[PDB]
C-alpha cells in the first residue's frame, strides 16, 4: 500500500504538470493570433500619414 | 480721366475677386483630403474594435 501511495503522489504532480504546460502553449497560441491586427493598425496608420 | 479711371476700378476690382475665387477653390480642394485621412483613420478604428 505505502508503494501504491507513491504512485498517486507521482500521479498528482504529473496530472497538475501536464494542464499548466498545455496552458502554457495555449497562451503562445493566443497571442501568436492577436498580433497580426495590430500589424494590420499600423500600417493604416502610415496611409493615414 | 474720370472715365478712365471708373474703368481701371473696375479691372483692380475683378482681379481682387480672382485672388478670393482661387482662395476659396483651394480651401474646397484641402478639405476632400482631410475626409480622405478622416476616412482612413476610421477605417483604423473599426478594425481596433
Amino acid at each position: 500500500v505505502s508503494q501504491l501511495t507513491q504512485f498517486g503522489s507521482t500521479l498528482q504532480n504529473i496530472i497538475e504538470r501536464q494542464d499548466a504546460e498545455a496552458l502554457n502553449a495555449l497562451l503562445q497560441n493566443q497571442a501568436a493570433e492577436l498580433i497580426l491586427t495590430n500589424l494590420s493598425i499600423q500600417d493604416k496608420t502610415i496611409e493615414e500619414l | 480721366a474720370d472715365k478712365i479711371s471708373q474703368s481701371e476700378t473696375y479691372r483692380r476690382r475683378r482681379q481682387e475677386w480672382e485672388i478670393q475665387r482661387n482662395n476659396a477653390e483651394a480651401e474646397l480642394k484641402q478639405i476632400d483630403a482631410q475626409l480622405k485621412s478622416l476616412a482612413v483613420r476610421r477605417e483604423a478604428a473599426v478594425l481596433q474594435k
